[PDB]
């Protein structure tokens, strides 16, 4: 049925930048997959009781599998081959016969995403537990119901340096295995059902990248001693329900990437501008009701998105930070917008669509960075500008 | 047959037949094809109705032992250009390929050396006389003494042993009028002299050839034609300052090598247009790239360097900047000043964000702005309308 000249036509690429097969829809897998040397990586979907030759030993260019509700079997040789070669795995369970357990058996893995539907018996899985055969692994994303955190997690301790979980609903226990990463960087918590900050998130001690997306965490108060964590730059805590920031985020003075954006924070504080160094502070759609003058010190600051915010109130403090290129207070509760807005040479984004404006000022074109595609106005209000001041931003 | 007909890299319309019992005789009513290509063909015969076969100029043999007629003969004889050979075994090679006259390009894949046939079967390949191109993925271990005898006329020598080294024993002095040389996976571990007692040739090709050290190139400035040495897929660890007195290359394939640091010399040659660099270990990128300025396509792929220099982008050439799987933390928004930029690679990369001033390439589309689509929401809508217009218009 399929010959080597529709496989080469049906060649594309993923969204990890390899050359791709996205053989879906089939009985197995062709002999003539082989021929095509050249390959990096197989999208195997919906092909399940797959039987791999050794004859993949002709494929030394392959470093990733995708594996989407395919029950496939490997043969010893082949096994040995994709255990010297192999890096990047990604199998999806919809079905737990789906998950092979020989994915497990190399050892040259270093990302793994391990999407799917697992149950709720997680520490019986000793499939999970052979990740300890991994000496690279590195990158740990588990797109499922993980409840209990496994003691899989613990064996990956130290060579793990991305730890992703899409938990979908489920509250995650067992806190003493994330107790036990030492050399994790990078944490991502996505919606794993956290009513706060878990103690096992706060005993890690070299993380560089903490998202708790989706957690409906209660306040931050354990910051005493996010002091440990100076190797944490990046703090993503957006689409949650957080309603204020107290001022024990001084702790960390490395932290550049700051997340609040889809919060309950009705009031910004201003204790959260005491800190200059943060230089991301995301907030849109928020509730907030108004800046406190304090936001002066935030000098480094490249990025406040107050965009689609309750703010009414806009204070001059704001515009004396020069720095600030990526701009957003579209579909904010402003009146008017401040003449003194020159001095922000370095400002890329602006964006004040949907807010209630009475007349554009001249100013608009006083600002240097600023783009006619960067500057996203309404029609009509592009209208009402000087035609030297529309060719400003229009005329590259 | 028509629909089965395809379009090769040559532009040469195409006409692949695979495991077939014979050869079809509709097949050579056909007019309009170019290169038929004859794979897994057991013991067949050509017929003479390739008199039809008039835009017939390659004939592709892929294990398919031919016997041939006499009119068919002496119309390959006086059409038949181009023949490419793969055979198993040393009898497969059809007897009446020496019989050709028009034939230039031979690509004879396979093992021509066994015991009592090693160039004893391609002794007839003297007859042939306007031979140029002469491929041999054929695991010679010492090049042949037919084609000592042949190369006075003969313009690219693509020797691919797989892992046998040549002896060259400075044999290439009687082979005058080579243009292109494409020494691959031979495991030389050293460029021989034979290159260089050589004047005559512009693509230099030593792919896979273990070059640990390529310190000779002192003394390819005797060489005043090269234009393209591709250097390419050996351990060179690092490379001497000796290239910049190699003022004509216009293509330096380095990429898969093992260099950690670019001299500034290599960076004096001022008609470098292809710089591809990837897959190797260079850490930064010196700021004297800005002098390249006929620099077209820097591919710097899978390297360790964290930010981009803005002198980089004082080269306005640059039409495919590849930096993908690199460490470039953020771009500068002076590839806004770029204007022949068509296709640059920025996914798997360390980058925040992706600056507005990409969206100035009037050339750039989504086809050519590969990147991870969370990367490509961080331009504004308006400047996304516009590269999404380029992906539509």
């Amino acid at each position: 049925e399929w010959t080597p000249d529709k496989l080469r036509q049906k060649l594309q690429t993923n969204a990890h930048n390899r050359l791709e097969l996205p053989l879906i829809m089939l009985s197995g897998l062709p002999d003539t997959v082989f021929e095509i040397t050249e390959l990096q990586s197989l999208k195997l979907e919906i092909i399940k009781n797959v039987m791999i030759p050794a004859t993949i030993a002709q494929l030394d260019n392959l470093q990733e599998l995708c594996l989407h509700q395919c029950s496939v079997k490997i043969h010893s040789a082949a096994l040995s081959f994709l255990k010297e070669n192999l890096k990047v795995l990604s199998v999806k369970f919809d079905d737990m016969r789906e998950l092979p357990p020989w994915m497990y058996g190399l050892r040259n893995l270093e990302e793994l995403y391990l999407v799917g539907s697992l149950s709720h018996d997680i520490s019986k899985n000793v499939t999970l537990e052979s990740l300890r055969d991994l000496k690279s692994l590195k990158i740990l994303s588990i797109k499922s119901n993980v409840s209990k955190i496994p003691q899989a997690v613990v064996d990956v301790s130290s060579h793990l340096q991305k730890m992703c979980v899409h938990n979908d609903g489920t509250k995650l226990v067992m806190l003493n295995n994330l107790k036990k990463m030492t050399n994790l960087t990078e944490l991502e918590l996505v919606h794993c059902d956290l009513e706060r900050i878990p103690h096992a998130v706060f005993s890690l001690l070299s993380l560089q990248e903490l998202d708790l997306k989706e957690n409906n965490l209660k306040s931050i108060e354990e910051i005493v001693s996010f002091q440990h964590l100076r190797k944490l730059t990046v703090l993503k805590l957006w689409y949650n329900s957080i309603a204020y920031i107290p001022e024990h985020i001084k702790k960390l003075t490395s932290l550049e990437r700051l997340f609040f954006s889809h919060n309950k924070v009705e009031v910004l504080p201003s204790h959260l501008f005491l800190c200059n160094k943060i230089r991301y502070l995301d907030l849109s759609y928020n509730d907030i009701r108004f800046i406190p003058p304090e936001i002066g010190v935030l000098q480094s600051l490249q990025y406040f998105s107050i965009t689609c915010n309750k703010v009414e109130s806009l204070p001059d403090e704001l515009y004396f930070c020069k720095k600030l290129k990526t701009l957003k207070i579209g579909k904010n509760s402003l009146s008017v917008l401040s003449p003194k807005i020159g001095n922000l040479l370095f400002l890329s984004y602006l964006d004040i669509k949907g807010n209630h404006f009475e007349v554009l000022p001249p100013e608009l074109g006083d600002c240097r960075a600023l783009k006619r595609a960067g500057l996203v106005v309404e029609d009509a209000l592009f209208e009402t500008l000087p035609s030297d001041v529309r060719e400003q931003m229009k005329a590259d | 047959l028509r629909q089965r007909l395809t379009k090769n890299a040559q532009d040469k319309l195409e006409l692949h037949l695979f495991m077939l019992s014979g050869i079809p005789d509709t097949v050579f009513d056909l007019v309009e094809l170019e290169v038929l290509k004859l794979e897994l063909i057991p013991d067949v015969t050509i017929p003479p109705s390739i008199a039809q076969l008039t835009g017939l100029k390659e004939l592709w043999l892929y294990h398919t032992a031919a016997k041939i007629e006499a009119p068919a003969l002496a119309f390959l004889r006086e059409n038949l250009r181009a023949l490419h050979i793969k055979f198993t075994d040393i009898k497969e090679i059809p007897l009446w390929i020496y019989s050709l006259k028009t034939l230039e390009e031979l690509h004879l894949t396979g093992n021509l050396s066994a015991e009592n046939n090693r160039y004893i079967v391609i002794d007839g390949l003297r007859e042939l006389k306007r031979l140029k191109v002469l491929r041999l993925k054929s695991n010679l271990s010492k090049l042949p003494q037919v084609v000592t005898d042949v190369g006075v006329h003969l313009q690219k020598l693509s020797i691919n042993n797989e892992g046998t080294k040549l002896i060259v024993l400075n044999s290439l002095k009687k082979m005058v009028n080579l243009t292109e040389l494409e020494l691959i996976r031979c495991d030389l571990e050293r460029i021989p002299h034979s290159i260089f007692s050589l004047h005559n040739l512009q693509e230099i090709d030593l792919k896979d050839n273990n070059l640990k050290t390529i310190e000779e190139i002192i003394s390819f400035q005797h060489l005043h034609r090269l234009t393209c040495l591709k250097l390419w897929y050996n351990h060179i660890a690092y490379i001497p300052i000796q290239i910049g007195n190699l003022t004509n290359l216009e293509r330096l394939y380095l990429n898969r090598n093992k260099i950690e640091k670019i001299p500034t010399q290599l960076f004096y040659c001022r008609k470098l247009r292809y710089l591809d660099l990837s897959h190797n270990n260079l850490t930064f990128l010196p700021a004297d790239i800005g002098l390249l300025q006929n620099l077209q396509n820097l591919a710097v792929t899978a390297n360790r360097i964290e930010a981009l220099p803005p002198e980089l982008f004082q080269c306005r050439k640059l039409r495919a900047l590849h930096l993908g799987n690199n460490v470039l933390q953020s771009l500068p928004s002076r590839v806004g000043e770029l204007t022949n930029l068509t296709q640059i690679e920025l996914r798997g990369n360390r980058l925040e964000c992706l600056p507005v001033e990409l969206g100035e390439c009037p050339l750039l589309k989504r086809s050519g702005l590969v990147v991870e689509e969370d990367l490509f929401s961080t331009l504004p809508p308006e400047v996304k309308e516009r590269l999404w217009r380029a992906d539509k218009e």
